[PDB]
């Protein structure tokens, strides 16, 4: 067990519904 | 010109302060959160965020 501490916050407006990496990558 | 989109107001302006006091009872403002009551210092630890 380890939490996750924040880190940011970017206060912008974007609708985001993609997104991709820019080059081990596991994703949930 | 001045605008109020749907995000907020950022660009905003300046909050002000006043001065601790402490032993005493003081109405209450600390960044938000209001209330009333004495404010000793404590042996908390809170993690830096």
């Amino acid at each position: 067990f380890s939490a996750l501490e924040p880190l940011v916050d970017l206060p912008i407006g974007i609708n985001i519904t993609r997104f991709q990496t820019l080059l081990d990558y596991y994703v949930g | 010109s001045f605008e109020l989109l749907h995000a907020p107001a950022t660009v905003c302006g300046p909050k002000k302060s006043t001065n601790l006091v402490k032993n005493k009872c003081v109405n209450f403002n600390f960044n938000g959160l209001t209330g009333t009551g004495v404010l000793t210092k404590s042996n908390k630890k809170f993690l830096p965020f």
